[PDB]
RNA sequence: CUCGUAGAGGGGGGUAGAAUUCCAGGUGUAGCGGUGAAAUGCGUAGAGAUCUGGAGGAAUACCGGUGGCGAAGGCGGCCCCCUGGACGAAGACUGACGCUCAGGUGCGAAAGCGUGGGGAGCAAACAGGAUCCUGGUAGUCCACGCCGUAAACGAUGUCGACUUGGAGGUUGUGCCGGCGUGGCUUCCGGAGCUAACGCGUUAAGUCGACCGCCUGGGGAGUACGGCCGCAAGGUUAAAACUCAAAUGAAUUGACGCUCGUGUUGUGAAAUGUUGGGUUCCCGCAACGAGCGGUACAAACCGUAGGGGAACCUGCGGUUGG
């Protein structure tokens, strides 16, 4: 059981189902007696460079201290979910709980 | 980014660009 | 590696006592734990050549520290191997 | 320490193209010229900040 | 025929020649030239003077659209790069921008060998 | 690059052993440090160059003016069949021959169907090596196979490089080449037996199944007695001429 | 053993972006390509050029550094899983458990091979055009097996101790940018050492332990035999015969002029007469005097191939350029 840091955006088209994405991604991670220390919806934002036609996504900023299988499939549902386009799940030493610099 | 392109266009051989960054390591000593 | 918890467990077994952690029991019991558990990691990775160096650092160690226990007490030496199935 | 999500403070070690400064021109230390190499990547990964300006 | 009035320049400034083609912001090409199809062969097609007559060429060929602004955008190493702009801009095109757009690989793909000469 | 050795010379002449009433030729006379020696034994002496002034210095030799017979054309599309016919004997040929271009000319001359009594030429000890060289050996190649197959190649004489002047940085060598008056191993194409050999020595470190494999079959080669284990180097010339009568009738 | 630190350390799986090639479509229409100049080649069936879409393989610009990591060979996008080593602080604990190693075992660049995939670029060979160019097979890539060789180099075996010092990089940590205390690393340099070059606390200084290896050049790391390998070959390893040298380092010359003394160097020799300025001045280990790349006396290493072979080419490595 380690701390994760994990990005990923969203389908701008999609965005009104983020919550509910939210939701099921931390159902699993409370269920898994995982502690979600700090999260950050950054909505809609600008992408530096255009991915599939797309100009903006709906980034999601979420921290989560939990064990490698509950991520594991976390990360695979990622795989196969078309409204997320982009992921990103970082191992971090420890767990931090402060506001990021985008918001 | 001319400087690149003269780099680019014709394959160098590894231990020839390691000798030439070695020359220059000790030419940049005085 | 090892696990301190896991590292914790195996000390206070072979050990004496909490503090001793410098013991040959202890030492063999902790080498032995490590070599065992690698074994299903080379297993899967054979190209793995760099870790099997290391691997094989505590298979000489652990060799040496046997036949010193040994030589010097035999009886428990003995009662070490076969409380840890080795030999 | 460095953050790959401060944008802000990425965009003062690179360049218009988007190249990264070297540290000898900014002077910074060795160990964090590493980790702001290595957070610009992640950021770029992420579509914070571009590769290049030819996008 | 059509009238668009604005477009932008891509010229391929090589080695042994230069090209010059005029497409809209579409990416739709208009008319081009090159300083080979202008009797400029061997070493003469290599100079920077190949590519200012080229150049001119080009406007000759796109002065039916009446294209006032254009951009030019730089690509290939070779030399006439800044000869197609002044012809260009000396043609009474127009300058609003100028970019370079020269591919650079990180690091892709090998080489050919350099020849030996 | 030239011959400025006198007792080279000599060896080559006497290693040549030439007689009276055969026909000889020799292959770009040059300044004729080669001819001098020769146009003495001889009757009629032919030589083909492709210089118009040393061909009239040749011309005004006074021991070489009267036995010379001097061709000014390209030796290459050179046809030696009309001179055999024309002497009524085979032709004898002595080229000393750069060594750029006198590879292709003795292929040119193995084609006239055995027209030429020998054939003497200077060539590099790595080339004359290879020429003589048999199987399972790194010499062995698909010049080897060509070679043999026309004529037979007998070494000379090694020649140093001080021999020559200006002295070049590679040995060299004198070989004459006797054509086969019978063949021992005919085939019937020689086109197909130099693809066989182009494909094999391509890759001439893989088993023979591997670089033959876009030709013949596994069976096939057992079919042969062909080992497909053998690499390239281990086939003698007997069965590179039986693989290409095979393929000829097969295909 | 506890806490913590940095790292292209290793294996496996994903993913991203640039670029190359090809494919489909649109715009667009005569060249493109290449060279010293050309031609083969590519092109009215529509190229090159431009925009968009897709496929595929390989490699990771900048960062990037006489930077880092690894026993060596080697190791550079990002992310996750497994895993080795190292270092620092403060203790606890074991109580010589150590060092070095013939045989042995594993590891081991590139090239090459076996089986089956993959194949964009590059490219031995090959084919063609010229006097390098076009095209392109193996190969480079992947899985597994083999090969066990490199100028695999720091041409310096491993381990330990002791011995003047400066400047820098790179990671720790203690105390109040300063101030010490560690590990690795770069340069300079003292004694000392060395034939000289040079090395110089990371020794080629001063000693101890053990192992490997050499005793003229060529023949030759070749033959034979053994062992290993599918082969290429690898390893172990001569003799006959021949030459009286081969070689290392440094010096003096080639490709206005000397002496005396002194000084430097074991020495050949240099300094004087090496520099700045204008014969002259000044500086000056000199002071005064008399006068007017060389194999000379790019190269190489390992491997693979050659049918335009007076040698050349592909791959990796070395500076002994
Ligand atoms: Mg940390
Ligand atoms: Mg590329
Ligand atoms: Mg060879
Ligand atoms: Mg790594
Ligand atoms: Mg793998
Ligand atoms: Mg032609
Ligand atoms: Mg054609
Ligand atoms: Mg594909
Ligand atoms: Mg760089
Ligand atoms: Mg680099
Ligand atoms: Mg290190
Ligand atoms: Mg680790
Ligand atoms: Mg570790
Ligand atoms: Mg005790
Ligand atoms: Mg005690
Ligand atoms: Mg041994
Ligand atoms: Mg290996
Ligand atoms: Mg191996
Ligand atoms: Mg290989
Ligand atoms: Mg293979
Ligand atoms: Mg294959
Ligand atoms: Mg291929
Ligand atoms: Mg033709
Ligand atoms: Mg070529
Ligand atoms: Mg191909
Ligand atoms: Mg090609
Ligand atoms: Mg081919
Ligand atoms: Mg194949
Ligand atoms: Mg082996
Ligand atoms: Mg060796
Ligand atoms: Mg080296
Ligand atoms: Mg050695
Ligand atoms: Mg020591
Ligand atoms: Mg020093
Ligand atoms: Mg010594
Ligand atoms: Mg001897
Ligand atoms: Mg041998
Ligand atoms: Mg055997
Ligand atoms: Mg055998
Ligand atoms: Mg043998
Ligand atoms: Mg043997
Ligand atoms: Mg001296
Ligand atoms: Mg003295
Ligand atoms: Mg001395
Ligand atoms: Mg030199
Ligand atoms: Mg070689
Ligand atoms: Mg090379
Ligand atoms: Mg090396
Ligand atoms: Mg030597």
């Amino acid at each position: 059981m380690r701390h994760y840091e994990i990005v990923f955006m969203v389908h701008p088209d999609q965005s009104e189902q983020v919550p509910g994405m939210i939701e099921r991604y931390t159902a699993a991670i409370t269920g898994a007696e995982g502690k979600i220390h700090r999260l950050e919806d950054w909505g809609r934002r600008q992408l530096a460079y255009p991915i599939n036609k797309l100009h903006k996504a709906h980034y999601v900023l979420m921290n989560v201290e939990a064990p490698q299988e509950v991520i594991d499939e976390l990360e695979t549902t990622f795989r196969f979910n078309d409204a997320v386009i982009r992921s990103m799940v970082m191992r971090t030493k420890h767990a931090v709980t402060e506001a990021s610099p985008m918001v | 980014v001319l400087a690149e392109v003269r780099r680019r266009e014709f394959y160098e051989k590894p231990t020839t660009e390691r000798k030439r960054a070695k020359a220059s390591a000790v030419k940049r000593h005085a | 590696s090892l696990s301190t918890e896991a590292t914790a467990k195996i000390v206070s077994e072979f050990g004496r006592d909490a503090n001793d952690t410098g013991s040959t029991e202890v030492q063999v019991a902790l080498l032995t734990a490590q070599i065992n558990h690698l074994q299903g990691h080379f297993a899967e990775h054979k190209k793995d050549h760099h870790s099997r160096r290391g691997l094989l650092r505590m298979v000489s160690q652990r060799r040496k520290l046997l036949d010193y226990l040994k030589r010097k007490d035999v009886a428990r030496y003995t009662q070490l191997i076969e409380r840890l199935g080795l030999r | 320490e460095i953050d790959y999500k401060d944008i802000a403070t990425l965009k003062n070690y690179i360049t218009e193209s988007g190249k990264i400064v070297p540290s000898r021109i900014t002077g910074t230390r060795a160990k964090y010229q590493r980790q702001l190499a290595r957070a610009i990547k992640r950021a770029r990964y992420l579509s914070l900040l571009p590769y290049t300006d030819r996008h | 025929r059509k009238q668009v009035s604005d477009g932008v320049a891509h010229i391929h400034a090589s080695f042994n020649n230069t090209i010059v083609t005029i497409t809209d912001r579409q990416g739709n090409a208009l008319g081009w030239a090159t300083a080979g199809g202008s009797g400029f062969r061997g070493s003469r097609k290599s100079t920077p003077f190949a590519a200012q007559v080229a150049a001119e060429r080009c406007a000759d060929a796109v002065k039916e659209y009446g294209i006032k602004n254009l951009e030019v955008m730089v690509k290939g190493p070779g030399p006439g790069r800044e000869s197609t702009i002044r012809a260009l801009n000396a043609a009474g095109f127009r300058i609003t921008n100028i970019t370079d757009v020269t591919p650079i690989p990180h690091n892709g793909c090998r080489p050919p060998k350099k020849r030996r000469v | 690059n030239f011959l400025n050795d006198q007792f080279v010379i000599d060896s080559i002449v006497s290693a040549i052993n030439p007689q009276k009433g055969q026909a000889m030729v020799e292959i770009g006379p040059g300044l004729a440090a080669l001819t001098e020696p020769v146009g003495e034994r001889l009757d009629q002496l032919t030589v083909i160059e492709l210089d118009r002034d040393l061909a009239a210095r040749l011309q005004t030799h006074p021991f070489l003016g009267p036995k010379l017979t001097i061709y000014q054309q390209d030796a290459m599309t050179f046809n030696f069949g009309e001179l055999a016919e024309k002497m009524g004997q085979p032709l004898r040929v002595f080229g000393n021959l750069p060594y750029n271009i006198s590879t292709p000319l003795m292929f040119h001359l193995f084609s006239y169907t055995d027209a030429i009594a020998d054939m003497h030429f200077m060539l590099q000890k790595e080339v004359v090596n290879r020429l003589v060289a048999g199987p399972n050996s790194k010499a062995y190649g698909r010049l080897s196979v060509m070679a043999q197959y026309y004529c037979n190649v007998i070494p000379v004489l090694e020649v140093p490089p001080s021999a020559f002047t200006p002295p070049p940085k590679v040995d060299s060598a004198v070989v004459r080449l006797v054509p086969h008056a019978t063949m021992p191993h005919p085939v019937k194409d020689v086109r197909v037996l130099s693809r066989i050999t182009t494909e094999a020595f391509n890759q001439r470190r893989k088993t023979i199944r591997n670089s033959l494999g876009n030709l013949f079959s596994v069976e096939v080669l057992t079919g042969m007695g062909i080992d497909p284990a053998m690499r390239a180097e281990n086939i003698s010339v007997a069965q590179y001429c039986q693989m290409a009568n095979y393929l000829a009738e097969n295909a």
